[PDB]
RNA sequence: GGGGGGAACCUGGGGAACUGAAACAUCUCAGUACCCAGAGGAGAGGAAAGAGAAAUCGACUCCCUGAGUAGCGGCGAGCGA
RNA sequence: UGGUUCGUGGAGCCAUGGGGGAAUCUGGGCGGACCACCGCCUAAGGCUAAGUACUCCGGGUGACCGAUAGCGCACCAGUAC
RNA sequence: GGGGUUGUGGCGUGCCUAUUGAAGCAUGAGCCGGCGACUCACGGUCGUGGGCGAGCUUAAGCCGUUGAGGCGGAGGCGUAGGGAAACCGAGUCCGAACAGGGCGCAGUCCGCGGCCGUGGACCCGAAACCGGGC
RNA sequence: GCUGGGGCUAGGAGUGAAAAGCUAACCGAGCCCGGAGAUAGCUGGUUCUCCCCGAAAUGACUUUAGGGUCAGCCUCAGGCG
RNA sequence: GUGGAGCCUGGGAGUGAGGGCGCGAGCGAUAACGUCCGCGUCCGAGCGCGGGAACAACCGAGACCGCCAGCUAAGGCCCCC
RNA sequence: CCUAAGGUAGCGAAAUUCCUUGUCGGGUAAGUUCCGACCUGCACGAAAAGCGUAACGACCGGAGCGCUGUCUCGGCGAGGGACCCGGUGAAAUUGAACUGGCCGUGAAGAUGCGGCCUACCCGUGGCAGGACGAAAAGACCCCGUGGAGCUUUACUGCAGCC
RNA sequence: UGAAAUACCACCCUGGCGCGGCUGGGGGCCUAACCCUCGGAUGGGGGGACAGCGCUUGGCGGGCAGUUUGACUGGGGCGGUCGCCUCCUAAAAGGUAACGGAGGCGCCCAAAGGUCCCCUCAGGCGGGACGGAAAUCCGCCGGAGAGCGCAAGGGUAGAAGGGGGCCUGACUGCGAGGCCUGCAAGCCGAGCAGGGGCGAAAGCCGGGCCUAGUGAACCGGUGGUCCCGUGUGGAAGGGCCAU
């Protein structure tokens, strides 16, 4: 007779498009709770903090020291 | 059927309106027929020369319409699509009204 | 003898010209109230996949 | 609709159209049969009790008879009005459902069993202060209290003197 | 909830609705705001 | 005149359950099994107080279509003009 | 209440156990609540071949059986038991 | 060159069923013979061999045969689709829209095989239930 | 009290000094024929040869857990390359 | 990287009791041929063959058939052998 | 404090007492039983009666006398079988058998695998340790959206009665 | 004056009589239906419009009938558990079990929502009238230990925190493209249109710092709409949108 045995259906978080991968405008690039990663160039983020491409291009992960981490998208030039 | 779940009878009957009781309202139904195919015969197409041909058949009320080019010939029908009415305005028939 | 159609289906689903099986969206019969227009609005018809193959074998004659 | 295996004294529920409150609860599972719940109850308005038994399944139907604190304001008809010193709503309780409505006081704070915003039991405190406005300065004499009721008191207790009276026995329990 | 309660909004004499959720007890005792109707555009809007 | 018999078939009077619904009760199985009365080489039905939308048809029965349609339905199972 | 696809449904139509209860063609019923138009038909008496069902019985056939099959019985079987 | 037999030598845990796993001390079988279980009807869906193709096909029946084959077009599937429907139609739905976006340009008839449905549906097996009788 | 002969009561019915006893050698509801080839998510059983490939015992939902549905894993034909 | 690889449309499945060993964890007692997951393996379906005395899953090794040829694996080389 | 009211008479380690072989007493060389008491009655109690009762009982307990093969502890003897010969001649069971022991091993209890040890072929009378011997498709146990009989303030009906 | 005040008008009560229509309750007596009886009667007694019986109503109703009485589970039962969120287990992608460890939810905010402009914390050492050990004030020191309605987690002072002004985009028609995924669902979403809010503008707004606060279909209810409306018109009843 216990008092536990509970949990929540996993949510499958994290980067969902890595640096150098080609996307299309719309692709959600990152799923995360806080803001582990922040919007960048052509990268708006959503209500739930979900970063998503804003234009067809590639993904770049700029690490900005104590300024956080960024995910940009340099469109195809 | 099965699992003992709920089939997929979860999806709903938006098919609203599908049955009163005396039954089905007896009303006139229309048969397509694109001018594209009256082009088969050249005379005076009348909804019958059609049934007998191989299109429409007993469905009753014929409504020549659609795609294809018209042809210089009289077309008696129970209806015409705005578009074919046109393509026939290129010279032909327009015996609308129809019926006694 | 002669297969019977599954009235409960024809009453809520449609076979399309392509062969597609289209059923109205589900989820807005009394949920509504605290539902974005996005949700409530997003109730158009939809594909149905892998289950239409089943779902279709019941509209046999129709 | 709560079952029984999930009762506890204090739980209030609706049985036989009436209001109760399990006051005794003991799970019973002897032999290899199915378990059984043997409780004892009390009506919320009348005192009547009744021990009963139920199987493991059987659901009961929990009720929401929370007990806020009301407040007397004024008489009217054969009723008297109170107020929940909380949301200041107005309750017109019929003299019957106001335990010891007499020996009360137009302004005293008492308790009521709110069942859907309508008290079915309005009790004051075991003893309240009241100004006797009667009695002959003459020992164990009768004394009409400011609320019209009468009570037995000693001598020294004379007109105007405010006393105490156990609202259960309406007996003089001393002076103010 | 109870103190909560559901409710919609009527275009002032007519149809349409919004259906939000008032909140009894606290800021309540009626309530109306400005919102856009399927027909024409923007107006007040009462409860009911 | 009647009475009793007759393998099925027939009409009428009564009339189940197991089953199916992956429980179950409405529903189904089915007005089937069966019981009883009667009929006869057949029985029923049959000349419109019908149909039902057609300036329409024109007793009745029977086959094929219409049609698994119209519908019916814990709108479930399924029944089905 | 029953019949119909109709499970109380907007529930007509047909039938009828109970209550009430007409008129005779300016009469009466139906066209799926109801109403008004427009139609259809003449209830509360009766009979009627033929087309249809079946196969104890006679015959004719058989990509039917050929004595553990075929009817239970090819034989003195609804028998011995 | 072969048959029969088999002394010694080497190797060697019946068969089926069911099981994670049986020689198993788990099930079934005394042995031999014969009977003994995935079919059929009407549908449906794939596939396939053919006929004919914007068309393909008849059903009851009728005439003929009497192991002879015709007729028969009622009807059926297909030529359009969308929409709950009115309706419209190579479009239409939603919409205020001339944005958007959802659905939209192929057949039939036989034979054959696979599988699904409805029937007892691969074959035996209940405890039981209901009717009428004894 | 025992006993012969003649009789009556029987199937959710009888009878019972009561045990759920007895009702034609097994009675918590007789026997026979019928509905009927009831249903059995259970146990058993399933018959000629060769050749190629060749699993699963997981997930999700399941009055689900020894059964299913979708998926995963196998296979065949057509297409792509 | 041409593989019994892949991918796409479709027909047919079976399976949805797994098991041991290794490694990483949880439950257990730093128990169990215990138990519940993960990565892998083998048995399952390789109770076919060598070694392990004998023995499904430990070591060796994936058995189309034939030969009185040869080299090797693990393991072995005093006799059984 | 609570209750509708808190078990009266009587009986009580009882066909009722868990603890329990309670504790005293009796009987006995020795008594978990028996009888008599005690009363912290786990969990008696008054017509599902309470407490007694002569008589009755193929009812159940305890004790003693008598007498015994019941026993110490077995012995002899009779007849009917058993065994032998002539006559008639079944049975369940049965995968096939060329059917040994120990120590191991193996699905964890081996005639059947390994190692070792025994062992000439075949019966007859006996014995029952094994062949997980025979017999009944476990009664127990769980499983089955199996079945029934029974119950009720489970659900829904029906007869009946109002 | 008393709890109340007083007129005049209202509405409506308590109980009362008056006409107008509408509905009932019983009391008796009768005999002839109906019932019971009587030396056998087209008759006499007794009961009597009661009962009995027919249709219909509400109820009582294990006397009887049909059935239901969940699953997981180190056997079953009893206990506990059953959906959703957070953390661990979970072996540095995702995912991953156990009657493994530990906690939450079934709500809530008309400001706790938009937007624009402002402000920066908890603590710590001083310093100060009433003043704890933090009430309010002043000075430093203090990058986040504060806060962010609630569990925990990620997040965050170059605000997601605090304050204020206007507001309500807690928009309607749409929705490219993705996440997650067996199905069904769940989640993110740029951009366009209509019509708005805030801002000088750039822009921002189709709820809430984010992960729980939930419920397929069926059957019905309310608005709306004009779509069908059983010969016609119209209703009845449906349909679609909304809830
Ligand atoms: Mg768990
Ligand atoms: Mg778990
Ligand atoms: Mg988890
Ligand atoms: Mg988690
Ligand atoms: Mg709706
Ligand atoms: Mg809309
Ligand atoms: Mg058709
Ligand atoms: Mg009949
Ligand atoms: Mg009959
Ligand atoms: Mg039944
Ligand atoms: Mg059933
Ligand atoms: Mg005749
Ligand atoms: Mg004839
Ligand atoms: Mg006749
Ligand atoms: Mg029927
Ligand atoms: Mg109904
Ligand atoms: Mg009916
Ligand atoms: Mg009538
Ligand atoms: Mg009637
Ligand atoms: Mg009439
Ligand atoms: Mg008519
Ligand atoms: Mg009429
Ligand atoms: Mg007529
Ligand atoms: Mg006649
Ligand atoms: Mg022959
Ligand atoms: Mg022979
Ligand atoms: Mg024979
Ligand atoms: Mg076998
Ligand atoms: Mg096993
Ligand atoms: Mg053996
Ligand atoms: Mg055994
Ligand atoms: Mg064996
Ligand atoms: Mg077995
Ligand atoms: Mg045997
Ligand atoms: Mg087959
Ligand atoms: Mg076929
Ligand atoms: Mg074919
Ligand atoms: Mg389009
Ligand atoms: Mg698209
Ligand atoms: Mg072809
Ligand atoms: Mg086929
Ligand atoms: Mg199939
Ligand atoms: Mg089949
Ligand atoms: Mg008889
Ligand atoms: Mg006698
Ligand atoms: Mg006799
Ligand atoms: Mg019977
Ligand atoms: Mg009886
Ligand atoms: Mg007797
Ligand atoms: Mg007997
Ligand atoms: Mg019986
Ligand atoms: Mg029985
Ligand atoms: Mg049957
Ligand atoms: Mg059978
Ligand atoms: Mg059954
Ligand atoms: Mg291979
Ligand atoms: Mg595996
Ligand atoms: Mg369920
Ligand atoms: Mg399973
Ligand atoms: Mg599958
Ligand atoms: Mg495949
Ligand atoms: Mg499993
Ligand atoms: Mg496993
Ligand atoms: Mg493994
Ligand atoms: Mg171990
Ligand atoms: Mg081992
Ligand atoms: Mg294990
Ligand atoms: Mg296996
Ligand atoms: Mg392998
Ligand atoms: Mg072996
Ligand atoms: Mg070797
Ligand atoms: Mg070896
Ligand atoms: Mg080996
Ligand atoms: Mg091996
Ligand atoms: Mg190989
Ligand atoms: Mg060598
Ligand atoms: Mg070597
Ligand atoms: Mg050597
Ligand atoms: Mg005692
Ligand atoms: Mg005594
Ligand atoms: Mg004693
Ligand atoms: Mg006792
Ligand atoms: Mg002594
Ligand atoms: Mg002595
Ligand atoms: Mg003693
Ligand atoms: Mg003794
Ligand atoms: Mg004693
Ligand atoms: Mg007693
Ligand atoms: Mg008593
Ligand atoms: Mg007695
Ligand atoms: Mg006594
Ligand atoms: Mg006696
Ligand atoms: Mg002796
Ligand atoms: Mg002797
Ligand atoms: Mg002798
Ligand atoms: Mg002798
Ligand atoms: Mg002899
Ligand atoms: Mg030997
Ligand atoms: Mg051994
Ligand atoms: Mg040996
Ligand atoms: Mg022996
Ligand atoms: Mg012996
Ligand atoms: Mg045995
Ligand atoms: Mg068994
Ligand atoms: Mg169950
Ligand atoms: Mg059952
Ligand atoms: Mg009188
Ligand atoms: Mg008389
Ligand atoms: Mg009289
Ligand atoms: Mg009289
Ligand atoms: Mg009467
Ligand atoms: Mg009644
Ligand atoms: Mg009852
Ligand atoms: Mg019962
Ligand atoms: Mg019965
Ligand atoms: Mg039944
Ligand atoms: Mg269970
Ligand atoms: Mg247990
Ligand atoms: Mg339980
Ligand atoms: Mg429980
Ligand atoms: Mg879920
Ligand atoms: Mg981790
Ligand atoms: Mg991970
Ligand atoms: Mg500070
Ligand atoms: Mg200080
Ligand atoms: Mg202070
Ligand atoms: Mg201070
Ligand atoms: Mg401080
Ligand atoms: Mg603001
Ligand atoms: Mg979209
Ligand atoms: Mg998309
Ligand atoms: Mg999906
Ligand atoms: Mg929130
Ligand atoms: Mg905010
Ligand atoms: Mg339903
Ligand atoms: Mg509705
Ligand atoms: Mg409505
Ligand atoms: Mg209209
Ligand atoms: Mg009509
Ligand atoms: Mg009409
Ligand atoms: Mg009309
Ligand atoms: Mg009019
Ligand atoms: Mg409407």
């Amino acid at each position: 007779s216990t008092r536990n045995g509970r949990d929540s259906q996993a949510k499958r978080l994290g980067v969902k498009r890595y640096e150098g991968q080609v996307v299309r405008a719309g692709n959600i690039l990152v799923r995360q709770r806080g803001t582990r990663f922040k919007p960048g160039k052509n990268v708006g983020m959503g209500r739930d903090f979900t970063l998503f491409a804003l234009v067809d291009g590639v993904v770049e992960f700029q690490d900005r020291g104590r300024l956080g981490r960024y995910v940009h998208v340099r469109p195809l030039a | 059927f099965e699992g003992g779940r709920s089939t997929t009878l979860m999806r709903l009957p938006k098919r609203g309106m599908q049955g009163q009781v005396p039954g089905e309202i007896k009303r006139p139904r229309y048969q397509g027929v694109n001018l594209k195919d009256l082009a088969r015969f050249e005379g005076e197409v009348t909804p019958e020369l059609l049934v007998r041909a191989g299109l429409l058949k007993k469905g009753y009320r014929l409504k020549i319409l659609g795609e294809g080019e018209a042809k210089p010939l009289k077309v008696v029908a129970h209806a015409f699509s705005k578009s074919a009415l046109e393509k026939l305005k290129a010279a032909g028939g327009e015996p609308v009204l129809l019926e006694a | 003898p002669k297969m019977k159609t599954h009235k409960g289906a024809k009453k809520r689903v449609k076979i399309t010209a392509s062969g597609k099986v289209v059923a109205m969206k589900t989820g807005k019969r009394h949920l509504n109230w605290q539902k974005s227009g996005k949700e409530i609005r997003q109730k158009g018809r939809k594909f149905v996949l892998a289950k239409p193959e089943a779902e279709r074998i019941k509209l046999l004659l129709p | 609709m709560i079952s029984v295996t999930d009762l506890r004294p204090g739980t209030k529920v609706k049985m036989d159209g009436g209001l109760w409150e399990c006051v005794e609860y003991q799970h019973q599972k002897l032999g290899r049969g199915g378990a059984k719940v043997v409780a004892k109850f009390k009506n919320l308005e009348t005192g009547a009790t009744v021990e009963r038994t139920f199987n493991s399944g059987e659901k009961l139907e929990d009720i929401y008879v929370e007990t806020r604190e009301l407040q007397y304001l004024y008489p009217e008809g054969e009723e008297m009005v109170f107020m929940d010193l909380e949301t200041y709503e107005q309750f017109a309780v019929p003299r019957s459902r106001v335990v010891g409505a007499e020996f009360f006081k137009e302004g005293m704070t008492a308790l009521g069993d709110m069942y859907e915003g309508q008290p079915i039991k309005v009790t004051p405190p075991t003893v309240v202060e009241l100004k006797v406005v009667d009695t002959p300065p003459g020992g164990s004499k009768p004394a009409t209290l400011e609320t019209g009721a009468v009570v037995q008191v000693p001598l020294f207790v004379e007109p105007g003197e405010v006393i105490k009276v156990d609202t259960r026995t309406g007996e003089y329990v001393g002076r103010a | 909830v109870r103190i909560k309660l559901l409710l919609e909004c009527t275009e002032c004499k007519r149809r349409n609705y919004a259906t939000e959720k008032n909140k009894r007890n606290t800021p309540n005792k009626l309530e109306l705001r400005k919102y856009c109707p399927w027909c024409r555009k923007h107006t007040v809007h009462r409860e009911v």
